[PDB]
């Protein structure tokens, strides 16, 4: 029963290592597990000349180390079944490793080679330049993203956040040996990392073999300190990129967030629950529960549309995203819009208990494997300090209501400027102007 | 067909307005009185009248003042008319017309020429002939003579009566014994046409399958000729008793028979 | 007691659409619900309808009837519609209920 | 690619306040609008006189 | 654009698509002959009006 | 406080599974599994098990196509079906205390459609589109075509209904096909989450139209043939390969296995796969990027083995070539008693690391709880993998160097190989 | 900060701005007249009758 | 529809005439004498009519 399967769940352990690095793991009856190295680092904190490095790294973190070049690295790896996975995003990289509880130990020995004894072979990385290189060329065909990176591109302008996680086309042509190394460098630093893992793994085990790879100890103070990072203005504007021949076109629309802290982040996402997410293979169709939803079939207004929360560090981008022929932008949008406003001024609690029976199952559902779980726990420590539990969270949910949404939404919707993001055969999007006055009345 | 009749509705009020100023212009005793009677009415609304009436007239009673602004407003309306007019048509051609058995035309549907231009023409001729034919045989059959006498505030007509088309509502108007009363029964007697579609209950649209209703129709136009009649009578017994029946039964049957024989009526279709 | 059937049956010969061929349920009028149901209609039913209607305008242009012999009988009228009808009333009531909720 | 694209600078167009790629527009923001939303508001009362 | 000149010139459009080729009911009766006679009825009112006016 | 409990499975008379167990989990997900699809679909009425699966939200003789899908996100529900050419499973996910609420609709949606003549047309253009996105990955279009030239008969039908009949299924065959296949015997009501005693009361207490076996699946033939989708793309998607061994087949692990010694899918992200020698050895031939992988499917009366690449359209050739022989190279004592070894636990994992996911581990306690009514322990499945001989497999990589092969490519194939040039 | 404060309890719901202009309209009028009124007035002293009155008045 | 002003045989005019009206982005001061002209009418006719009732 409910109430009470949410108490059972194992408490997750955090110990830190005296010399920065911190530990943290849930322990389950499983004989599988992963672990990995959440890194607080991204291309927010890259610059003009280096953007890109985070990345380029990414790709050769796995292409050896000087311990165990290329072809025993990977063959040490896949011969024992694990999987190393990563990724890397503007405010968080990591290398995590999928594997049975037995290797739990010598796990931890790879991913520590990895982070700090990169090989970085130098006739590696002209060999990973041409490889990015395309990876860009294939990336710059999903709208999907190509719309969220101008959206961000413009929503913060003139910000490190208005930077591509990939980096200039530029940057991937002359980074350097040289760079490469001081982006690890700087910044794959102890303090700024977590040890995550979830599986069939005891605390104890476990940190220890961390405090034995993860022995780099600091003497200073500076060795100590987290870089706080400039802050990022968001700017109410636009960017059009328009392409007839595209077939069909994407929107992104977004307000500045409040930033990972910022408990309303949770309220947000109720809300962003009543507008819920849609594609045109939904079977619910007409009958779906999300008026734009439903809309978007009786009229036939797009392709998509998504809900995004994004939180930062400092910072977010609060919106939606959808896709749809250049001849029914207008409509959707509009309507859209529209739902977004009845959200600061006609919410009802049915909305509500709806959006919030939808969250709760959202969340239990990031935290289906042991993959998913130490994200959660790489992520729920770097950003929010402690680790936030099923009980805490859903608390934090059962205590919103219709009047909690309305006033939160209203706070960060209510006639704001906002970004716009439109990409494709968008003739029918036009106005700034109009978009702004869509948001406020109704 | 709401819009289309909402639009008619007010083309009708306006039409009704446009007479009734076209009526004081040749200012003959009828002209004149007719004006003081009807603008007097204003002066029982509550206050904010009392007014209204000294600011319609131009001054304290029906004069110079009065006649020119009608004129102007009755160079004006028509044209006003002829606008809502089309709005009105455009309302329609929304949905096109309706048919006597009330239900789907698509299934075949004719073009308005030759078919309807035509019938048309035809219908225009059966009526313009009487009309020419009592305006060109009896001029004054219709208008009474009391126009004929320059106005003279000074006296008054033995009897004060409109024209035929303003009769019925004339008679409901004196049907009530208060000012304000009789003036909101006027006003509701020809404003109550927008609730009409409001007080629909049957499950068919024309009344060609509803006997019933087709009666207590023909019952209500009869009614009418009544109210009518009983306008251009005085207010004496038994007029007036007649007169109050007469209009109480107006209204009943667009408020209450109609809708409930229609309800009723739809039981008995065992719908 | 079948003194109702003895008036349903006389309305029914009251109204008379029979006259024109028609169906009780072919005079509905079609307001949202009925032009729902009239959707669902199995070709045949559907196609079947539509022609009653457009002789019985033929005949009301025409100023005619049909034949005594060709008349409908109050038994023999067939309430095709009725039934998709409750449905569409009954599916409708529930959403609309539930918007309440 | 789209990697290679990046908002102008509006330098020269942006208002005092939302000028410091450093400085939360948020604050600034209720301000900003108060203003433009006066001017307007009193063009009302101006036509409504 | 169009073949004919009634349905591509925005004016005939209108005198067309209103009164010549506009869609009617078969069976429609006498009663509905007052609507162009309304009209036409009113045409003549104006005309007789001004006239009259300009007297 | 809650703790380690046991999976229970009963069986009533009709023959009717329902394998439990209880995980404390917040959430429950239950789930209808059954034996259908396009295995059992005749030339007359293909696709009719597609539509079916999309008619999941149609009305039901106990909810609406509206309390339905409302009714579901109520709660935050969910419900979605998924099919193979012989299983099918019905299954919807829920916070615990909204379980017999999420039933309701499963029950129904499962065991009383009405399939409601006008529903179904107004749906019927669905498949248009479902078909659509799906064919954005070639990897489904020589997939499709594959089973075509593989077989001639069950397995050999698509799983997304073909063209011409979009829109021609009948009310009818929905139903006949349903009344016919989805029947009790061929029905396990498997579900995480809760106690066994409910989803016990649920199943008998509620379940009819089932009580036999319906009928039974034209038994599986095979053909040998070769079919090619000339369709000018910079890629050239292309798999060739031969009947492989059944499920429940003792001679399966051997290819499981064989299919790891020899590669198929990657642990490490954007590198190369030096374990895997089908993968190496390709490089070693090709010039340009690639992938290829060990292929391999085990149905219930019958399987398929063999790779399958993706190439740019020059390299096809000679990317396929290399393909084969380091299939005969393995097919001849090319596998060194360490690579099955290494093999042997990159399975075990894989297997052990699937049963993670309420998804999958669902999906595997069903499985089983069909084809057998039994749940192999994991120590089981443990000793009956590793059990397999150097021999086993070799052997298994000959079955397929002289058996009857049967290629499929999609791709400007202008310079990709014929199956018989092999 | 009025410009806040205002932006805040005034210019924010489009109902509370309308409602400003009505009142703030108001007084306006109210004052702009008088303003208006005795710069007009000043503009032309004595020369009006409202001030030469004082010579022809008393009962 | 789904907003109101374009399915409305009336808002459908107040719009696509006045709102919704593609119009140039470089049109200069030149181009505003047409509504003035408008507006003008709308005018002369008011105060003619005024005067008229004198
Ligand atoms: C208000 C002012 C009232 C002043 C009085 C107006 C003048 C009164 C003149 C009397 C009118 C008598 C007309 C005789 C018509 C007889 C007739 O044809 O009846 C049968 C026939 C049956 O039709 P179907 O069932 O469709 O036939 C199927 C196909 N064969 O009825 C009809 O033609 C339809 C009835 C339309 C005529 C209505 C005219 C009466 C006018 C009064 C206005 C009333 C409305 C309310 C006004 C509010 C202000
Ligand atoms: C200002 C004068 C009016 C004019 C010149 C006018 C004209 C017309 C015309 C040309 C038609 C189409 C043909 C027909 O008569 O059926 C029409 C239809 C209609 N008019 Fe009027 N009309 C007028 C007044 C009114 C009034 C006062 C009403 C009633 C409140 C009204 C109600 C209707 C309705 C409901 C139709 C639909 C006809 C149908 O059932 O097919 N109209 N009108
Ligand atoms: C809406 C259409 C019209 C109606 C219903 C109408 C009606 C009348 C009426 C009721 C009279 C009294 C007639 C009498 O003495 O018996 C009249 C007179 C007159 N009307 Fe109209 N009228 C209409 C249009 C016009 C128009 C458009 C004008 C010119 C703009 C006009 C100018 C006059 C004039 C000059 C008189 C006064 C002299 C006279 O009585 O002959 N009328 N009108
Ligand atoms: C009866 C008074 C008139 C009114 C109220 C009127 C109104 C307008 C309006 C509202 C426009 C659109 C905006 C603009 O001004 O560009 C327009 C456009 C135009 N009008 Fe007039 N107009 C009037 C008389 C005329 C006259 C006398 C001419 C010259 C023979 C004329 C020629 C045009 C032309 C050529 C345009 C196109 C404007 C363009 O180039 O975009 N108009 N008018
Ligand atoms: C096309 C718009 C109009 C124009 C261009 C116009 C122009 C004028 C002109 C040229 C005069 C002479 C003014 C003077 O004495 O210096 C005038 C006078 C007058 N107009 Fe109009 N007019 C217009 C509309 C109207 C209308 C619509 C009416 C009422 C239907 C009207 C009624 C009068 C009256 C009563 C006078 C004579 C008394 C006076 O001069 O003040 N006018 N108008
Ligand atoms: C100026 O008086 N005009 C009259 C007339 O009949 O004009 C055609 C007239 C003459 C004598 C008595 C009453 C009137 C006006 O009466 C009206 C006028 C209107 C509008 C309506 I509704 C209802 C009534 C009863
Ligand atoms: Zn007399």
């Amino acid at each position: 029963t409910y109430a009470q399967t949410l108490q059972n769940i194992p408490e997750t352990n955090v110990t830190t290592l005296d010399n920065g690095l911190r530990v943290a793991s849930e322990e389950s009856s499983q004989p599988t597990c992963t672990v990995g190295v959440w890194i607080g680092a991204g291309s927010r904190y890259e610059n003009e000349k280096n953007n890109g490095a985070g990345y380029f790294v990414e790709h050769l973190a796995f292409k050896g180390t000087k311990k165990r070049p290329c072809a025993a690295f990977e063959k040490e790896v896949e011969s024992m079944g694990a999987h190393f996975n990563g990724y890397t995003s503007r405010e968080q990289t990591a290398f995590y490793i999928k594997a049975l509880s037995k290797d739990m130990p010598k796990v931890v020995e790879l991913l520590a080679d990895v982070v700090q004894n990169c090989a970085l072979e130098e006739s590696q990385i002209e060999k990973e330049r041409g490889v990015i290189l395309q990876e860009l060329k294939e990336m710059d065909n999903d709208m999907t993203n190509v719309t969220f990176d101008y959206l961000h591109a413009t929503a913060f302008q003139g910000t490190a956040l208005a930077r591509t996680v990939e980096g200039t086309t530029e940057n991937i042509k002359h980074l350097t040996r040289a760079d490469l190394a001081s982006y690890i460098d700087t910044h794959f630093k102890a303090p700024r990392m977590v040890l995550a893992a979830a599986g069939g793994i005891s605390h104890k085990e476990l940190v220890d073999a961390a405090r034995q790879h993860f022995s780099g100890v600091s003497f200073t103070y500076k060795e100590d300190a987290v870089p706080i990072l400039p802050r990022c203005r968001f700017t109410g504007s636009e960017i059009r990129a328009r392409d007839d021949a595209l077939p069909v076109a994407h929107v992104a629309l977004a307000v500045e967030g409040p930033g990972w802290a910022d408990p309303d982040n949770v309220v947000l996402h109720v809300a962003n629950a009543i507008i819920g997410r849609y594609d045109r293979t939904f079977g619910g169709g007409k009958h779906l529960s999300s008026r734009l939803a439903a809309l978007a079939v009786e009229h036939k207004l797009c392709h998509s549309f998504q809900t995004f929360n994004t939180s930062y560090s400092d910072t977010g981008l609060f919106g939606f995203h959808f896709v749809a022929d250049p001849l029914s932008i207008d409509d959707m949008m509009f309507c859209a819009q529209g739902e977004w406003m009845r959200l600061c001024t006609s919410t009802t609690e049915s909305e509500v208990k709806r959006a919030k029976n939808h969250l709760r199952s959202a969340m239990v559902a990031q935290l289906d494997g042991t993959t998913p779980v130490c994200e959660t726990i790489g992520s729920h420590l770097l950003n929010y300090g402690r680790r936030i539990s099923l009980e805490e969270w859903d608390s934090r949910i059962s205590a919103v209501d219709a009047r909690m949404v309305r006033d939160v939404c209203s706070k960060y919707i209510y006639d704001k400027c906002p970004a716009l993001a439109a990409v494709g055969p968008i003739e029918q999007l036009l106005d700034y102007n109009r978009i702004r006055s869509g948001m406020y009345w109704i | 067909y709401k819009e289309t009749w909402n639009t008619g509705v007010i083309l009708l009020l306006t039409l009704m307005a446009t007479a009734f100023v076209g009526y004081v212009l040749p200012w003959g005793q009828m002209s004149f009185w007719g004006a003081t009677v009807i603008t007097n009415l204003f002066s029982a609304i509550p206050y904010i009248g009392h007014t209204l009436v000294e600011w319609a007239w131009g001054g304290f009673s029906v004069d110079n003042p009065t006649l020119t602004r009608f004129f102007a407003l009755h160079f004006l309306l028509p044209f006003a008319i002829a606008g809502i007019t089309i709005i009105h048509l455009t309302f329609l051609h929304e949905s096109g017309s309706n048919n006597p058995l009330g239900i789907s035309s698509d299934s075949d549907k004719i073009p308005f020429h030759p078919y309807y231009s035509f019938k048309d023409i035809l219908g225009l001729t059966l009526m313009l002939t009487p009309f020419l034919t009592l305006a060109l045989f009896s001029p004054n059959l219709l208008g009474d003579p009391e126009n004929f006498t320059p106005a003279n505030p000074l006296v008054t007509p033995p009897h004060i009566k409109p024209e035929w088309y303003f009769l019925f509502a004339y008679a409901i108007l004196r049907s009530i014994p208060n000012k304000l009363g009789g003036v909101l029964a006027l006003a509701a007697s020809v404003l109550i046409l927008f609730l009409i579609p409001f007080l629909h209950k049957s499950k068919q649209r024309t009344m060609t399958f509803r006997p019933l209703s087709q009666t207590l129709f023909w019952l209500l136009v009869a009614n009418l000729l009544i109210l009518t009649w009983i306008g251009s009578q005085p207010v004496e017994h038994p007029f007036i008793i007649i007169g109050q029946m007469a209009s109480l039964s107006y209204f009943t049957i667009l408020l209450i028979l109609f809708p409930t024989i229609g309800t009723l009526e739809n039981k008995m279709l065992n719908y | 007691g079948r003194l109702m059937d003895r008036i349903r049956k006389w309305y029914y010969n009251a109204a008379g659409f029979n006259k024109y061929g028609l169906m009780r349920d072919d005079t509905l009028y079609e307001d949202d619900d009925v032009k729902e149901a009239l959707k669902r209609l199995p070709e045949d039913l559907y196609n079947e309808r539509m022609f009653r209607i457009k002789r019985a305008l033929d005949l009301s242009l025409k100023h005619r009837i049909l034949p005594k012999e060709q008349w409908v009988k109050y038994e023999e009228d067939k309430p095709y519609l009725e039934p998709y009808l409750k449905e569409v009333i009954r599916e409708r009531l529930e959403r609309e209920a539930w918007n309440k909720k | 690619v789209h990697n290679d694209v990046t908002v102008p600078d509006f330098s020269a167009y942006r208002r005092e306040d939302v000028m410091d790629a450093t400085t939360s527009s948020q604050t600034s923001s209720e301000d900003r609008k108060g203003f433009s939303y006066l001017v307007t508001a009193t063009a009302c009362v101006a036509t409504a006189y | 654009m169009a073949p004919n000149i009634r349905k591509s010139h925005p004016l005939l459009k209108m005198i067309n698509n209103s009164l010549i080729d506009l869609p009617a009911p078969s069976n429609i009766s006498a009663w509905w002959n007052f609507g162009s006679l309304l009209a036409v009825c009113l045409m003549t009112q104006i005309l007789t009006g001004l006239l009259l006016a300009m007297h | 406080c809650p703790g380690a409990e046991d999976l229970e499975i009963t069986k009533l008379p009709n023959g009717l599974i329902i394998a439990s167990l209880e995980n404390f989990s917040p959430a429950s997900r239950i789930g209808v599994f059954i034996k259908a699809g396009s295995r059992y679909e005749t030339t007359a009425n293909l696709g009719t098990a597609h539509l079916l699966r999309l008619a999941s939200p149609l009305t039901t003789k106990g909810a609406s196509s509206f309390r339905i899908t409302r009714g579901i996100e109520a709660v935050g529900g969910s419900l979605s079906v998924y099919s193979t050419r012989e299983k099918m499973t019905y299954c919807v996910e829920c916070l615990r205390d909204h379980v017999d609420t999420v039933m309701e609709y499963l029950l129904n949606v499962t065991t009383a459609p009405e399939f409601r003549p006008w529903e179904v047309t107004d749906l019927q253009p669905q498949l248009k589109v479902d078909k659509a996105v799906a064919f954005q990955s070639p990897q489904v279009g020589v997939l499709e075509n594959l089973h075509a030239a593989a077989y001639k008969t069950a397995l050999a039908n698509p799983l997304y209904c073909p063209d011409y009949r979009i829109g021609k299924i009948t009310s009818e065959q929905l139903h006949h096909f349903v009344q016919n296949n989805f029947t009790s015997a061929r029905m396990a009501l498997v579900g995480i989450g809760v106690k066994h005693s409910d989803l016990k009361q649920v199943a008998e207490q509620f379940l009819n139209i089932r009580s036999g076996a319906g009928t039974s699946s034209a038994k599986a033939t095979y053909w040998g043939g070769e079919i090619r989708e000339q369709n000018g793309h910079s890629l050239v998607h292309a798999a060739v390969v031969t009947e492989g061994a059944a499920v429940g087949s003792a001679e399966a692990n051997a290819f499981s296995v064989l299919q790891h010694v020899l590669g198929a899918g990657p642990l490490i992200k954007r590198g190369s796969s030096v374990t895997s020698k089908l993968y190496q050895g390709v490089a070693k031939a090709t010039t340009q990027p690639f992938d290829a992988s060990a292929f391999n499917v085990n149905y219930s009366d019958s399987g398929l083995f063999g790779f399958y690449t993706i190439s740019q359209a020059a390299h096809a050739g000679e990317v396929i070539r290399a393909a084969m022989n380091q299939l005969k190279a393995a097919a001849q004592g090319g596998v060194t008693e360490e690579d099955v070894t290494k093999a042997k636990n990159q399975l075990k994992a894989t297997y052990l690391m699937s049963v993670e996911t309420a998804q999958g581990l669902l999906n595997e306690i069903g499985s089983e709880a069909l084809l057998s009514g039994t749940h192999t322990a994991p120590s089981v499945v443990a000793q009956k993998i590793d059990s397999v001989t150097s021999a086993d497999v070799v052997n298994a990589a000959k079955k397929f160097v002289s058996g009857k092969k049967s290629m499929a490519a999609s791709g400007d194939l202008g310079s990709t190989p014929f199956l018989d040039e092999l | 900060a009025l410009l806040r404060q205002a932006y805040s309890a005034l210019f924010r719901r489009t109902s509370t701005f309308a409602l400003t202009v009505v009142l703030g309209a108001v007084l306006f009028e109210r004052a702009f007249d008088q303003g208006a009124d005795a710069i007009f007035e000043h503009l032309n002293e004595g020369k009006l009758w409202k001030h030469i009155k004082h010579k022809y008045e008393a009962s």
